[PDB]
């Protein structure tokens, strides 16, 4: 089995206009996976911000795989006050079994400059 | 634009081998799974094989295990299917596809035919006739296709040319029919025009009472 | 490993109708289910994945539902371009499997076939073979049964059928059945008959000829 991804830091504070970077950490059992970045909407619904690999049928929300293979930067570029909210990552294995596993949720606070 | 383009399908004898390829564009090839899916004549879709983005993981339908090998060349954006020890029931259109969760992108397919039959032109026979029916029987040809017209295309209303059927001999046959007013049989001439390009067979057959 | 069975295999409806196609899995596949549309001569197109997610660029009249073993594709109101074959697929584990396909066809009024029988030509008989052809023309719906009887003897194993797609202007089908005998066997018998059954007829229709 593979463990649900971790998502850090649990609380990330930045000033409006700067970038905010979470790290999603995930070790898969095969080469077939999609890693998704979400923000919680009103009504407890996930809004997909970005994906690795990208959805080919589809820019402030970016995912970068780090060289150790298991760590991924998930970055809000030029964060806004209204980017404040709850974020998480979801890992989807596609082989040998389709499985969806969410991380614990983290908070982003974007402060007034 | 994501695009996938297959090549390599054709005619091969039972027990023989064939290599298919698929060229991809519009995405970072090595980041995505790739697959083959096939469709036998008149049947539904069947998944054949999947290969992971990096190529290390391969998965196969049980009936092709030990006979088919999927591979990829990530430096050339190309997917391959090596098909050995081919069987009659491997006859199908083969589609290249790319799974993301489901297969969101597909090629146009390439046709593979596994048969011992050899090239043969059809024999054309009349189906002789207030509505009358008449037609032409186009029998014992290989490979597909044949084309049929009536009166060099002047007769199209009421024409039905049936899908070819594969006979136990390994040859194909079909019929083409037309319904006409019974009174027309005395004032009109009906000629079916058959072309089987693999054998250079161009036949015209008058159909009369 | 996991089987998918769609119901029905063939469905006729009118433009504007709600259509419901079901897909039953032989074991739990979670929500790892997709639906595709395929038209003749073309590759499948993805409609729905994760059993209810509408794919980008797909019309909103398509929706999917279900989890576990029972999945549904719904077209809320049918349009002419929607007449096609639809396939469910799971990707829960390998092997991936598809349902058998549901062909969505244009509904119309019942029409009985016009039936014609054709003896073999003298030319073919010289070649050592006799093909006898029975034509069922312009009928609806597609279900029909053809039996061959030779001097009252019901034939088995020596006939093949072929059916057209729905006609573009009247939405009917036509069907050929071909009985194949050797010349020697053909000349042993006298009465060749094809017996046709169809919903548009109150009883079978028999078309026959007496050889020579």
């Amino acid at each position: 089995p593979w463990n649900p991804p971790t998502f850090s830091p649990a609380l990330l504070v930045v000033t409006e206009g700067d970038n905010a970077t979470f790290t999603c950490s995930f070790s898969n059992t095969s080469e077939s996976f999609v890693l998704n970045w979400y923000r919680m909407s009103p009504s407890n619904q996930t809004d997909k911000l970005a994906a690795f690999p990208e959805d080919r049928s589809q820019s402030r929300f970016r995912v970068t795989q780090l060289p150790n293979g298991r760590d991924f930067h998930m970055s809000v570029v030029r964060a806004r006050r209204n980017d404040s909210g709850t974020y998480l990552c979801g890992a989807i294995s596609l082989a040998p079994k389709a499985q969806i596993k969410e991380s614990l949720r983290a908070e982003l606070r974007v402060t007034e400059r | 634009e994501v695009q996938l383009l297959e090549s390599g399908g054709g005619l091969v004898q039972p027990g023989g081998s064939l290599r298919l390829s698929c060229a991809a564009s519009g995405f970072t090839f090595s980041s995505y799974d790739m697959s083959w899916v096939r469709q036998a004549p008149g049947k539904g879709l069947e998944w054949v094989s999947t290969i992971s983005g990096g190529g290390s993981y391969t998965y196969y339908q049980d009936s092709v295990k030990g006979r088919f090998t999927i591979s990829r060349d990530n430096s050339k954006n190309t997917l391959y299917l090596q098909m050995n020890s081919l069987r009659a029931e491997d006859t199908a259109v083969y589609y290249c596809a790319s799974p993301y969760y489901a297969m969101d992108y597909w090629g146009q397919g390439t046709t593979v035919t596994v048969s011992s039959a050899s090239t043969k032109g059809p024999s054309v026979f009349p189906l002789a006739p207030g509505t009358a029916a008449l037609g032409c029987l186009v029998k014992d040809y290989f490979p597909e296709p044949v084309t049929v017209s009536w009166n060099s295309g002047a007769l199209t209303s009421g024409v039905h040319t049936f899908p070819a059927v594969l006979q136990s001999s390994g040859l194909y046959s079909l019929s083409s029919v037309v319904t006409v007013p019974s009174s027309s049989l005395g004032t009109q001439t009906y000629i079916c025009n058959v072309n089987h390009k693999p054998s250079n067979t161009k036949v015209d057959k008058k159909v009369e009472p | 490993d996991i089987q998918l069975t769609q119901s029905p295999s063939f469905l006729s409806a009118y433009v504007g109708d709600r259509v419901t196609i079901t897909c039953k899995a032989s074991q739990d596949v979670g929500t790892a289910v997709a639906w595709y549309q395929q038209k003749p001569g073309k590759a499948p197109k993805l409609l729905i994945y994760w059993a209810s997610t509408l794919h980008t660029g797909v019309p909103s009249r398509f929706s999917g539902s279900g989890s576990g073993t029972e999945f549904t594709l719904t077209i809320s109101s049918l349009q002419p371009e929607d007449f096609a074959t639809y396939y469910c697929q799971h990707y829960s584990s390998y092997p991936w499997t598809f349902g058998q396909g549901t062909k969505l066809e244009i509904k119309r009024t019942v029409a009985a076939p016009s039936v014609f029988i054709f003896p073999p030509s003298d030319e073919q008989l010289k070649s050592g073979t006799a093909s006898v052809v029975c034509l069922l023309n312009n009928f609806y719906p597609r279900e029909a049964k053809v039996q061959w009887k030779v001097d009252n003897a019901l034939q088995s194993g020596n006939s093949q059928e072929s059916v057209t797609e729905q006609d573009s202007k009247d939405s009917t089908y036509s069907l050929s059945s071909t009985l194949t005998l050797s010349k020697a066997d053909y000349e042993k018998h006298k009465v060749y008959a094809c017996e046709v059954t169809h919903q548009g007829l109150s009883s079978p229709v028999t078309k026959s000829f007496n050889r020579g």
